[PDB]
């Protein structure tokens, strides 16, 4: 494989990541989308796909030092390090199932679930755009896209 | 007078484990309080014959 996904912020040689750290309230797997909830804990987002207002906030991958990869999933109740991801760096998401990716520059909306999809962007918030001409048909697979 | 100045305290922290968290920063304001110097004198003097 000469495309290695095995690093979730593959955005440049010189941008660094911006961290928010936080607790765990189940089990993610890295590159999906988060969203911050009472006291100060982070899971997975379950909010509406035509929900404006959202922040960029993906799960990084855990430190080497600790057991972490790209699929290998979080500890529950434990210190999750997320990313907020400014426009203008590329990460690698992770899609749902069922939606092939053939133009570079297609809309990157959010699906309920916690991956990402190919939408409209009229009735749902863009988040980011393709970076890479692949078909994905197993919900989970790590697509390379611009923030922006 | 001798006008005197007062800063404040400062500082935003943030606890982290990782430790990239976007340090953050601040400074002090000041204000003046000011006091007076006056002068005091006193004398005493006898004459000559005595």
């Amino acid at each position: 494989m000469a495309n290695s996904k095995n690093s979730i912020f593959v955005g440049g040689a010189g941008r660094v990541k911006q961290t928010i750290e936080g607790l765990a309230q189940s089990a993610f797997k890295p590159g999906q989308l988060l969203a911050r909830a009472a006291g100060d804990a982070i899971d997975v987002t379950a909010k509406a796909s035509t929900t404006y207002g959202n922040e960029f906030l993906i799960c990084d991958d855990q430190p080497q030092t600790l057991g972490g990869g790209t699929d290998v999933a979080v500890t529950a109740g434990d210190t999750v390090q997320a990313i907020s991801v400014l426009p203008g760096q590329y990460v690698l998401l992770s899609f749902a199932a069922t939606q092939n990716v053939t133009t570079k520059g297609a809309a990157v909306a959010s699906n309920g679930d916690g991956n990402f999809k190919l939408g409209n962007p009229a009735t749902e918030q863009t988040f980011a755009v393709t970076e890479e001409i692949i078909n994905v048909t197993t919900a989970g697979t790590l697509v390379l896209c611009r923030a922006i | 007078v001798i006008e005197s100045r007062r800063y404040s305290e400062a500082g935003r922290i943030n606890r982290s484990m990782s430790g990239q968290t976007d340090i953050d920063m601040d400074k002090t304001k000041s204000s003046y309080q000011k006091m007076v110097i006056p002068v005091f004198d006193g004398a005493y003097g006898r004459d000559f014959r005595d």
